[PDB]
């Protein structure tokens, strides 16, 4: 009855419950983790950056 | 005043040598004189007339003028108008703002373009 | 923030331009030796400082004309390898122009290259475009 | 005249550096202008006859094509000299007050009164102590203008793996020396 | 011809390009052939006719001729190659919106404008010569194609990139690689014979490579060395545009031995190059004073004058005259009203030559209303130049004529492809001249140009008008200045066209500043604001 | 006084809407212009937006002036590599309307990123540049075009030599 949004591309004629299946959860891609969390997180499991030689 | 010669050549006085307001004659009686011993160099045209202009104008090296009006204006403040038109050289009538203080915009060493420091990057 | 009390009144955003934040030291902020600004660039090392009795800083440094002559080295070190791109040889020939300018330019750029893209356009017949005609 | 040192070697190697045009910063009016020899500046009224030779004390900086002085906060040894041109009033500044309640409006005239003074000339006569370390404090004993007095060395070092990394000749470009 | 394309041979497709190319002139817009406008939504849009897709039919043909059935053509034919390349740059391929654009001051987007509801949907978006384009890239960029070329057909071949390239430079690579070839080419051939057309076709390389932008070092450093033979008015040209106070002392040498081998051998045709290109190369000068009494010394008015078309009278009569005039023209350009009013007060104190702005700017003071001819003006007809000098004769009214105007209005006269437009111009030249031998115009020599224009400015017609409205503004504000040109024409509006980008060393108060450059004002809307356009 | 006419150029008309790219302004300057690449992998979407608007619209500059509108082009690849903080992707929303009754359209970044990475990275740059100016439609519109996004490595404008852009973060 609605007499707007009309776009199936942005919203779809679907139900929730047929949405709840494709709604992510765990989202492998697009990432979430910052580049700038990979040396904290590498200090914080407490390894090292050995010299190359080492 | 530019490179040592003043901008205003000629100052027009029309007054009335009777029956009239009297600060223009007392002007011309009494500062007048010092002003012309100070600045020789501007020609002083007095204009007699039955109906004075009541004002002061100044013609200036460009061939443009400024008038002051002295309706009922004493004549110190005559003398002192006829000072600010010597003064003021009539060229330009710029604000006093920040972006107006400097005239003509210079660099010594030379402005700044995007490749300038463009390809300094950080050392240690 | 603000209690139950008060009146709430939308303030108008404000649409100025906001300093970009810094990086944040510990140890060298609290120093009072050590100031807070950390500068060390590629010509850093000409800007040699001296004393004044005053009690000023005399800094001597290259010229305009040297640091422009500098990052077209710099260009020309890093285009050697992958050859001149367009952009590189725009960039070249600005910064030769700027080097060797004694005034100000005040025409666009590309105007002389539209008044001569009849050397570069050619124009068939007894019509066709040449010096001195 | 020029800059004078205890030390020739450094006098005469920072003498040529200041021949050339110059430009200042100098204090003036509670305003700070940039000046040159041929520059013409607007400042607060100064109670100067016209066509006078007038001198600005309190100069911030001085600088050229290959030198820079500071001052912290001014500057000795100075000359900066100009001539005043014109004693004026700028464009005039119209506020009107009005306030909806109160049938009573005010109309003031601000003409900005302002001295135009053109600088002739332009002349700097430092005398050093000596060269001045800049990553330390000190201040050298001996001027070796052969040799920077801070050498720099670049950024890179492996360990910072998401480092975002420049062309490598912008990150390693060693610089000229200037003196020499 | 897009049905027989794949049909012909090479010379077939070559005649067929040159026929074709006929209509399309250099600076014109290419396939712009619009006939009827619609203006139901306010705001008019111009529909082309029937011919646009007709070229666009040929091109479409051509590309898959040559690159999806015969790939091998072009690698053969290098004289295919130059010729499809000219045509593409003289139709403007890569710009569609001025196939569309009916005035350059509101160009069009129905050519890179497409929406959902239909708009744009038949005219935007066309891969019109794309596919060929790229083609030819990978052709030039994988040569055998530059091997089995000639060094005149790899000039016109960088020519023809820099040409079709909208932004007027080729690409990078391609760039590259046809220099590096002609320099290998002018190396290993320059030990043996030598020719002048071969300094020539060298000199045309230095100047496109100057077009595109770029600059080769070795090539200007050989020219400059080489003094077997003198130097074209390519070298000159491509010279102007540097910043070098070196480069441009050699180049004034060569120029003034060009000139001299030039009238010895009484080549007019080479003279008159010489001379145009050196007007160029003097403009761009900075030291004025220099290029002025080399001006003088060389003769360049009366040459130039005299190989117009209707101005040999009043060629020789400034000939005659020079001496009145350059006695008469003042030493310093600013503070003009200072200098009228000194004289005044001199005359105060107890025949007729040609008429020229600077000898005549007293005159110019007295008169109130100034207009500055320029040549786009009778692009099809005559009838407001015949208003001009009608309006001339009131006495209170002046008419201004640059040597730029005069050049430009020959070339176009003598080059354009519109016959109106030729038969316009021819005509404006005989009427200029009529009213310059009766002094009823002014005049703005070569010379006079060099005393007035920026220290080391290049300009154009369109440049040296806008200088002089701005002298004239800047010295002379009682003169109403007004511009007679073609609604169509960039230079109506300096401030949006004519501008050198964002610079620091200008402001809007650098039209009135005495000591800041003149086209310094083209920044600002107060030049347009003291210029009317009627 | 000045004068906008009410006959304005729409986007149903078919002359059309322009580029500010190709367009000759007086407030337009391409001349100064230079070419940046921005690798936004595994760099947080609203840092990256922000980062790249400070370049578009040039207030990168020392010479920057906010009636002039003259910025760096910034090439903006890797877009599907973009990272954000946690549950982000699929808790951040966006909303748009249409003139009708019904109108709203919430949707998540999730949706955003499956239909066009690159309109979300717009989206983003959008509102940046409406944080500074918004009073304007050219100034809203053209450092925009300025900005050029792609979701993979590879573009077109290896011929502009685009320098890679180095910033860092405030922490």
């Amino acid at each position: 009855t609605r007499r707007g949004g009309k776009n199936l591309a942005w919203r779809p004629k679907m139900s929730e419950r047929t949405l709840e299946q494709f709604v992510p959860l765990h989202l492998a891609f697009p990432r979430r983790h910052p580049n700038s969390w990979q040396e904290r997180q590498f200090h914080l499991l407490g390894y090292v950056k050995w010299p190359k030689e080492i | 005043s530019r490179n040592g010669e003043l901008c205003l050549k000629k100052v027009i006085i029309s007054y009335c040598p009777s029956n009239g307001a009297p600060n223009t004659r007392q002007f011309l009686a009494t500062h007048l004189p010092h002003f012309h011993a100070k600045y020789p160099s501007v020609s002083i045209d007095l204009r007699p007339r039955l109906w004075p202009e009541m004002a002061i104008t100044g013609v200036y090296r460009d061939g443009s003028e400024r008038s002051y009006n002295t309706k009922n204006l004493s004549p110190m403040g005559i003398f002192l108008r006829l000072n600010n038109l010597v003064s003021t050289a009539n060229d330009y009538d710029q604000p006093f703002c920040a972006s107006h203080l400097h005239f003509q915009r210079r660099s010594v060493q030379g402005t700044w373009n995007p490749w300038l420091w463009n390809y300094e990057t950080e050392r240690r | 923030f603000g209690g139950f009390g008060m009146s709430v009144y939308t303030p108008k955003k404000d649409r100025r331009f906001r300093v970009q934040p810094l990086p944040s030291l510990h140890a060298n902020s609290l120093a009072d030796d050590t100031p807070l600004v950390t500068t060390t660039r590629t010509l850093s090392p000409n800007f040699r400082a001296f004393a004044l009795q005053d009690g000023g800083v005399f800094f001597t440094h290259p010229s305009h004309e040297q640091v422009m002559r500098v990052g077209q080295n710099i260009l020309a070190e890093e285009t050697k390898a992958t050859g001149m791109t367009s952009m590189d040889t725009y960039v070249n020939s600005r910064i030769q122009s700027i080097i060797a300018e004694n005034t100000v330019e005040n025409v666009a750029l590309s105007h002389w290259r539209r008044r001569h893209m009849w050397n570069l356009v050619r124009t068939h017949g007894k019509l066709q475009r040449h010096w001195g005609v | 005249n020029g800059l004078r040192c205890p030390d020739a070697l450094i006098t005469r190697t920072l003498n040529p550096l200041l021949n050339g045009p110059k430009f200042a910063v100098i204090y003036c009016g509670n305003h700070q202008y940039k000046v040159a020899v041929g520059d013409v500046i607007a400042v607060q009224r100064l109670r100067v006859e016209i066509g006078s030779h007038i001198a600005l004390k309190k100069v911030l900086m001085v600088g050229g094509p290959r030198f820079t002085a500071i001052g912290r906060p001014l500057l000795e040894g100075v000359r900066v000299t100009a001539q005043v041109e014109e004693q004026k009033r700028m464009r005039n500044v119209v506020s009107l007050f009005a306030t909806p309640g109160r049938r009573h409006v005010r109309w003031v005239d601000a003409p900005h009164a302002a001295t135009i003074i053109r600088i002739c000339e332009i002349f700097y006569s430092p005398n050093v102590v000596g060269e001045l370390d800049k990553y330390k404090g000190e201040l050298l004993e001996t001027f070796t203008p052969g040799q920077h007095t801070n050498p720099v060395y670049p950024v890179d070092d492996g360990y910072d793996v998401f480092r975002k990394k420049d062309k490598e000749a912008m990150e390693n470009a060693t610089t000229f020396l200037d003196l020499l | 011809m897009a049905s027989t394309v794949s049909f012909r041979s090479d010379e077939e497709l070559l005649r067929m390009f040159t026929a074709i190319s006929a209509p399309f002139s250099v600076d014109g817009r290419g396939l712009n052939f619009l006939t009827v406008k619609v203006s139901k939504f306010g705001r008019p849009y111009y529909v082309p006719n029937s011919l646009l897709p007709a070229y666009v039919n040929l091109v479409d043909a051509t590309t898959i001729a040559l690159v999806r059935e015969q790939p091998w053509r072009l690698s053969a034919s290098p004289a295919l190659f130059i010729q499809v390349l000219q045509f593409m740059a003289l139709i403007k391929v890569f710009e569609p919106n001025k196939w569309f654009t009916f005035s350059d001051h509101a160009p069009s987007n129905r050519a890179d404008y497409r929406h959902a509801i239909g708009v744009n949907h038949s005219t935007a978006f066309w891969g019109t010569g794309e596919e060929l384009y790229d083609f030819m890239v990978e052709l030039l960029r994988v040569p055998t194609m530059l091997d089995l070329c000639t060094r005149e057909q790899m000039v016109d071949l960088l020519s023809g990139f820099c040409g079709v390239m909208p932004c007027g430079k080729a690409v990078g690579d391609v760039f590259k690689t046809i220099t590096d070839a002609f320099l290998r080419r002018v190396r290993n051939d320059i030990s043996g014979p030598w020719s002048a057309h071969d300094w020539a076709i060298v000199e045309r390389m230095y100047l496109v490579t100057v077009l595109c932008d770029a600059g080769n070092n070795e090539i200007l450093q050989l020219l400059l060395s080489d003094t077997a033979s003198p130097r074209g008015p390519d070298f000159f040209a491509a010279v102007s545009r540097t910043k070098d106070t070196p480069t441009k002392k050699r180049a004034l040498c060569l120029l003034q031995e060009a000139i001299d081998n030039a009238s010895a051998k009484a080549d007019k045709v080479t003279l008159l190059g010489l001379l145009e290109s050196g007007s160029e190369f003097l403009l761009s000068l900075v030291d004025k004073g220099v290029a002025h009494t080399f001006a003088t010394q060389n003769l360049f008015d009366y040459r130039i004058l005299n190989s117009f078309l209707h101005c040999s009278l009043v060629a020789d009569r400034l000939r005659v005259e020079q001496s009145v005039i350059t006695s008469l023209i003042p030493s310093s350009l600013r503070d003009v009203q200072v200098q009228m009013l000194m004289s005044n007060e001199r005359n105060a104190l107890n025949k007729r030559p040609l008429m020229t702005m600077l000898s005549q700017l007293e005159y110019l003071n007295s008169i109130d209303s100034v207009f500055i001819l320029h040549s786009s003006l009778m692009a099809t007809s005559t009838d407001q130049l015949v208003s001009a000098v009608r309006r001339l004769p009131s006495g209170k009214d002046s008419l201004i004529v640059t040597m730029s105007c005069l050049r430009a209005l020959s070339v176009k006269s003598l080059t354009s492809p519109s016959m109106k437009e030729r038969i316009a111009c021819a005509r404006a030249l005989e009427i200029v001249s009529y009213e310059l031998e009766k002094g009823r115009a002014v005049l703005l020599p070569f010379s006079e140009e060099i005393l007035l224009h920026d220290a080391g400015a290049y300009c154009d017609e369109d440049l040296m008008l806008w200088t002089v409205a701005a002298f004239l503004a800047r010295e002379l504000p009682l003169v109403k200045v007004h511009t007679l040109m073609h609604s169509n024409c960039t230079a109506r509006t300096p401030y949006r066209f004519l501008k050198g980008g964002h610079n620091l060393l200008v402001s809007s108060r650098s039209l009135y500043d005495k000591g800041a450059p003149l086209l310094s004002s083209l920044h600002s809307k107060e030049l347009r604001l003291v210029t009317h356009n009627v | 006084a000045p004068f906008k006419s009410v006959l304005r150029r729409h986007k149903h008309h078919p002359e059309g809407l322009p580029l500010y790219n190709d367009m000759s302004k007086q407030w337009l300057c391409r001349e100064g212009e230079r070419w940046w690449l921005l690798d936004a992998r595994g760099e947080q979407l609203p840092r990256v937006a922000a980062v790249a608007a400070q370049y578009i619209t040039g207030q990168h500059r020392p010479d920057f002036t906010p009636g002039m509108i003259t910025g760096d082009h910034v090439v903006i690849v890797n877009i599907k590599d973009v990272v954000m903080v946690g549950d982000q992707w699929i808790r951040v929303p966006i909303t748009w309307q249409t003139a009708y009754p019904g109108g709203k359209y919430r949707i998540r970044l999730t949706d955003m990123y499956e239909r066009d990475p690159c309109m979300l990275m717009w989206w983003f740059l959008k509102d940046e540049v409406n944080r500074h100016f918004v009073r304007k439609l050219k100034t809203r519109i053209a450092p925009l075009e300025k900005a050029w996004l792609y979701e993979d490595s590879i573009h077109p404008h290896a011929d502009k030599n685009p320098r890679p852009l180095c910033w860092t973060d405030p922490e």
